[PDB]
């Protein structure tokens, strides 16, 4: 059967169709185990079996097909390919590959490809053509991504607050500091949701580093596209094998021409787990970081940029502020001025228990002037100059109380100029 | 008429002996028998070809045109037009 | 006889069985070998002996049935399982086998099981069928571990407090960071007693970690359920073993749709010990503490969830700081935000003599909407807010003055509300 | 009609046979005399099951049913019920 269906199955269905195939003893092992004594059972008796996943290239050149379902994690399911088909379709890391299978022979151990049927969702002789990410030329953000929902419910509230604070564009670099207790994880939320509904041409990407599975597990139930998670479990390894699958994806889905929305949660972690596993180049700065370290990252960060060809990448990462680890507040002043959106997040907002906890008079975007129209520009431009003298959170409960009883944005404006 | 590329363990068996390069044998559709010598596998505008003499001809041929093949070392393989 | 009653029989009574069943010397002999005589002798008269014991798996894959009377110590007196029982029985590490045993023979120096009778309270039959605890989909507490014992005595209002600050969830994973002598053992003691008395349907586990004899002793004696321990003059290799045997066996236990509680004390030491025993890794982070050692306390940390399927696995364990070792400061700051609960406590509050010793601003949970009531929440955000102004001191002597006197918290909420 | 798990000396003496390939003398509940050559055992339904290949026809069998059985290198053991 096809092998992404059966990554999809809850284990008692799982240990249900194996009882009944004719295998015992599937109660105790892991699902990954589960899934490879099915397949091998099922190839015994010869039939057709499809498969699917993220090619992941090995130091010594083979690759690994892992699947998106267990968040990347190396399991005796995945399936080997060899150097001949990296060589023979030019395959990068990151590519999607979907095709027929084959049960492993004497003295190979994992699953093997027999016939590539789609690479990165489109054909191979396509597929191999396409100019790499790094040829693109960037350009700035002139599409705007609007995220808002139009229904008028309490939950579009922070998105129509957002929008007003600092426009998103299509292929912008997006960074939220977020001090603890500030209300981020439901920022996300519904960041998520307004993605999902309004643009679901747009690839939504949702990827957790250093976090709790409860955490995972609400998040891959409710944002609706991938997800994929590292908790804080797993080793440095395993957060560094993680963030660059994604962004190598990212990438080669930009390359065949479409939008890709990667929210990065978080940014400091993934800066820590890099300095955690880079090897040490001599010179550590303030904190205990490397100098080398902090540049892994960037690599992650500087992908960001709208490809003049087609399609865009657009990151929206957040950091963290004011945890109490000089680490993380390095990580942060050295984040500071290589992105062009800017999100600020307050804890005296949030004490307060009025959401969201966005400080207006200091968040923004830069080039602004292509994602709006001129009479947009003009408003939000009067709007921020009117809240400017006024106090933060105030100007918070302000935005608030006038955005109550709006249904759009543009109604809100007109009864602002009344 | 449209080209099918070859399954993925055929290939890497058939550049396995190009490799080797050891002595191969090759079988035609029509069933005939080429005692010859694989030199290399080249791809060329979405198409694959591997070159193969039997006295240094150096002749190209198509992937998809191959019956099957045998050499005691590895086991004889029957390619799947299907 | 059963072997857990001998165990559990003092040491001059067992003497004094040996010796009328004729044994001699046992008196300057260690409790497991004068155990181990008494079985050898009753078994040389024929009858069949039952006994239990938790299942540790070695490398070579023989298993061996600790006891939790001896903290899972290793001794002549332990259980020999064949891999033919691992292979028949689908058992893991920390599975409770209950059954007959079998003298050894000639070449043994350890007791035989002979025929299993229940596997983790269960049949054998239904206990090959229960999925994996991996496999098992977290969630967020929702069900809560009511504290207050309402009995209106003086050890109650240190749960109260704790009921008002940090609610307790099944699954919630606690920490409770505490400076040297602000009065840790006796909040770890009262919450022990007040969850034996509330919810008498949950195990109740407590781990110590680098613990004196006298308060491994004291905790035996006083708090209901079962305890273990290992003190300080003990190798690393024994703090490990009796880690992974506490947390195999709470995952054993929650596979079988039951709530166990885990309280660690001190998750540092536990750490150091991780620390001591692994191999170099080639990175040694601030403070000479290696990188990949704290891989290990965090898989036991984690562990803590609640069980969407049945069941949960709540720990709640204690951070050391102030000690002046930077160890101790780097392990807490890597532990700094894997808890969904946490709590201080105060050395300035402790010097004061005021207890229990807790710093209410600088304490809370995560997601404390779905553990309470609306009118209960709303109860306390208006008490976090009337606190929260004045210095920490003064609102942990208002705090305990207003609970004086009232019995329950509901009256001093209607009290408060006046 | 429910089947009792066997005592665990009687499962490592028939298991000992089966890896190191005995030759089996096997007196059933009924007491037949068989010569049984034991290979392997499964467990399915949560019962456990040994097959004998005995004149090779591969005959399946439960082990509570197992009187006794012998060999004249080990030790003979008398299956207990207890």
């Amino acid at each position: 059967m096809n092998l992404t269906e059966l990554k999809n199955t809850p284990v008692s269905e799982l240990i249900t169709l194996g009882e009944n195939m004719g295998l015992e003893n599937l109660a105790r092992m892991r699902k990954q185990d589960i899934i490879f004594a099915i397949l091998k059972q099922h190839a015994k008796s010869g039939e057709d079996i499809f498969g699917d996943g993220v090619l992941e290239i090995l130091q010594d050149g083979f690759g690994f097909l892992r699947s998106a379902d267990s968040s990347y994690l190396a399991g005796p399911d995945d399936i080997y390919v060899s150097p001949s088909q990296i060589r023979r379709f030019n395959l990068r890391t990151g590519d999607t590959i979907s095709g027929k299978i084959r049960p492993p022979k004497e003295g190979e151990r994992y699953f093997a490809l027999l016939k590539v049927n789609e690479v990165n969702f489109d054909k191979p002789e396509n597929a191999r053509n396409k100019i790499l990410f790094e040829n693109l030329t960037p350009l700035h953000a002139n599409s705007r991504l609007r995220m808002e929902r139009g229904n008028g419910s309490t939950e579009d509230l922070t998105a129509r607050v957002l929008d007003l604070a600092s426009p998103i564009g299509r292929g912008q670099r997006g960074l939220i500091v977020a001090p603890p207790k500030a209300g981020k994880t439901m920022l996300l939320q519904n960041i998520a949701q307004s993605i999902a509904y309004n643009h679901p041409d747009c690839v939504l990407m949702v990827l957790l580093i250093d976090e709790r599975p409860e955490e995972v597990t609400e998040m891959q139930r409710l944002v609706k596209g991938e997800v994929v998670a590292s908790t804080f479990d797993e080793p440095a390894s395993r957060h560094v094998q993680v963030a660059e699958m994604v962004i190598e994806k990212a990438k080669r889905l930009v390359e065949h021409k479409k939008d890709v929305i990667i929210l990065l949660d978080s940014i400091t972690r993934l800066a820590r787990a890099y300095n955690t596993v880079v090897p040490a180049s001599g010179k550590v700065l303030t904190g205990g970081v490397d100098a080398n370290a902090l540049h892994r990252p960037k690599r992650f960060f500087g992908a960001a940029r709208n490809v003049e060809e087609g399609g865009s990448l657009t990151i929206i990462a957040t950091a963290l502020i004011d945890t109490g680890s000089k680490m993380d507040e390095v990580i942060y002043e050295e984040f500071k001025g290589t992105g062009n959106m800017e999100l600020h997040l307050s804890r005296k907002i949030a004490e307060k228990r009025v959401f969201p906890a966005i400080d207006y008079n200091r968040s923004g975007t830069r080039k602004e002037e292509l994602l709006t129209t001129q009479e947009e520009l003009q408003k939000m431009w009067i709007l921020r100059k009117i809240i400017h003298p006024m106090g933060e959170i105030d100007a918070m409960e302000f935005l608030i109380n006038k955005l109550a009883m709006t249904k759009t944005n543009d109604d809100f404006f007109e009864m602002m100029k009344r | 008429d449209t080209y099918q590329p070859i399954n993925c363990d055929d290939y890497d068996n058939l550049e396995l002996a190009c490799q080797h390069h050891l002595m191969l044998t090759l079988e035609l559709k029509d069933g005939e028998k080429l005692q010859a010598k694989a030199s290399d596998l080249v791809s060329r505008k979405n198409v694959e070809y591997l070159v193969v003499e039997a006295a240094g001809e150096t002749r190209e041929l198509r992937l998809d045109k191959i019956t099957s093949f045998s050499h005691p070392e590895i086991g004889t393989v029957v390619v799947s037009e299907s």
